């Protein structure tokens, strides 16, 4: 539970950093709706999980970069889901 | 960018009554609308956030409602301290925006003015100045007329009036008429009167004083 | 305690530029955004721009003409708004506010009145106002004080350092030949005067001049 459970860490770091950077990246862009920390976080979680609702997303270029970083380091990082392979015990 | 329409611009309500200010968004913004209060010469003050969420330090008289594009700020049992300008502000899409504003206005029982005339100060005269002031205080409606007579004769030159916005202590109004002459022009006239004509009394309220 | 401190006033000649300030206090985070709002007399609030000190980035309102440049100073917890080449149009009160990145402005500054004129700063003259010798008095009595010959706005007239607040009217100044003039008033019981001292503290930020003037009965 150390090799996997450790990923949960990385995930929470990404989710967090992603929210901050996203808001940072998106503000100043007319129409951007990804401009407040809280939902900025709701977004990152729905991006990492890739649930994909489409209720929030980036419009700027860096916003999309932060996005891609979150998706990659996030879909990967969701190796936490595999970590819950302990339900096979 | 999102447009916040606040109409009507002025709201006239009776004390203790319930009042509602409305704010309409040019597009659905969920509940990302926030309310601010601003009294004459004060700074804005957060009243309600996110449309309904309350704020500590704010009367339970204040409440919010709505979602999407239609929002309402409410006050149960208005009162003098509530006389101000209310604004709505949204944080749904960048850049944040503000409502045009809505002035609350309480309608109370007609009150007669409290006139008080004042002779210029020596400290001032000592500098060649003569300012005879007059106060028309705590009246209502705010409509009122003040007249200046010198030795019984009407004066119109050198008179500067100043009115105050509705008072948040008693929902009234007050004005300040100031006739300013030189020590000279002042040194050559006996009495100065100040008449107040107000809807509360057919005959004017006067206050005079002789220089000697 | 007061969280955002803004200089009451700042005079500026057309074409010139002033750098307003706003010093913070209380709780501070890296998620904090400091905003600036312009407000011309009579009209409402106008967002000007925002800045995130814990990073330094700033965005400005693209509708209005850009006449500002935001900056912050982490250590002193002070945000600076630089307004350049001003005109009559730029004269107004400017508030700074703190936003926790959640969208609303929880606390605001007292705002800095800014005037764009060629006129010169002039401290006000505070004369007293006691009833004329033949003023029959009743349950209450009205005293006041004249404040004239000052420029630019504003001025803050308190009574007895603020301890006397109930029954005070400070009329809006009137401009005439580059000098403002206003009068405040105070009503107290007839009994309480003049046994109990009554002074009007008058402050004029544009000249760093505050003055007291006791209101005693005329000779
Ligand atoms: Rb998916
Ligand atoms: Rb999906
Ligand atoms: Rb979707
Ligand atoms: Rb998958």
């Amino acid at each position: 539970w150390r090799a996997a459970g450790a990923a949960t860490v990385l995930l929470v770091i990404v989710l967090l950093a992603g929210s901050y950077l996203a808001v940072l990246a998106e503000r100043g862009a007319p129409g951007a709706q990804l401009i407040t920390y809280p939902r900025a976080l709701w977004w990152s979680v729905e991006t990492a999980t890739t649930v994909g609702y489409g209720d929030l997303y980036p419009v700027t270029l860096w916003g999309r970069c932060v996005a891609v970083v979150v998706m990659v380091a996030g879909i990967t990082s969701f190796g936490l889901v595999t970590a819950a392979l302990a339900t096979w015990f | 960018d999102i447009l916040l329409t606040q109409s009507p611009a002025i709201l006239s309500v009776s004390p203790g009554e319930r009042v509602s200010f409305s704010c309409r968004a040019s597009q659905s913004i969920g509940t990302d609308i926030h309310w601010y209060q601003q009294r004459t010469n004060g700074s804005p003050r957060l009243l309600i956030k996110y449309a309904s969420e309350s704020i500590s330090g704010i009367p339970s008289r204040f409440s919010g409602s709505g979602s999407g594009t239609d929002f309402t700020l409410s006050i149960n049992s208005v009162e003098s301290e509530d006389i101000a300008n209310y604004y709505c502000q949204q944080s749904n899409r960048w850049p944040f925006t503000f409502g045009s504003g809505t002035k609350l206005e309480i309608k109370r029982a007609d009150a007669a003015p409290t006139v008080s005339i004042f002779p210029p100060s020596s400290e001032q005269l000592t500098s060649g100045g003569a300012s005879v002031v007059c106060f028309l205080n705590n009246f209502y409606p705010k409509d009122i007329n003040v007249k200046w007579k010198i030795d019984g004769s009407e004066r119109q030159n050198g008179v500067l009036n100043s009115w105050t916005d509705q008072d948040s202590k008693d929902s009234t109004y007050s004005m300040s008429s100031t006739l300013t002459l030189t020590k000279d022009e002042y040194e050559r006239h006996n009495s100065y009167t100040c008449e107040a004509t107000h809807k509360t009394s057919t005959s004017p309220i006067v206050k005079s004083f002789n220089r000697n | 305690q007061v969280q955002l401190q803004q200089p009451g006033a700042e005079l500026v000649k057309p074409g010139a530029s002033v750098k307003l300030s706003c010093k913070a206090s209380g709780y501070t985070f890296t998620s904090d955004w400091i905003h600036w709002v312009k407000q011309r007399p009579g009209h409402g609030l106008e967002w000007i721009g925002e800045i995130i000190p814990s990073y330094g980035r700033a965005n400005y309102n693209e509708k209005i003409q850009k006449k500002a440049t935001l900056t912050a100073d982490k250590s002193s917890s002070t945000a600076f708004m630089q307004l350049s080449s001003l005109t009559s149009e730029d004269s107004a009160v400017y508030y700074c506010a703190r936003e926790r990145g959640d969208g609303y402005f929880a606390v605001w500054g007292a705002g800095t009145t800014v005037t764009v004129s060629s006129a010169k700063t002039t401290p006000p003259s505070v004369y007293p106002l006691a009833p004329g010798s033949a003023a029959q008095t009743n349950s209450m009595v009205t005293l006041g004080c004249l404040v004239k010959g000052y420029f630019p706005e504003p001025v803050t007239v308190t009574w007895n350092s603020g301890s006397l607040s109930s029954g005070v009217h400070t009329f809006p100044a009137v401009l005439q030949s580059d000098l403002y003039t206003l009068s405040s008033s105070v009503t107290v019981p007839s009994s309480s005067w003049p046994s109990e001292t009554v002074t009007c503290n008058v402050a004029h930020p544009a000249s760093s001049t505050k003055v007291d003037k006791k209101i005693v009965p005329r000779d």
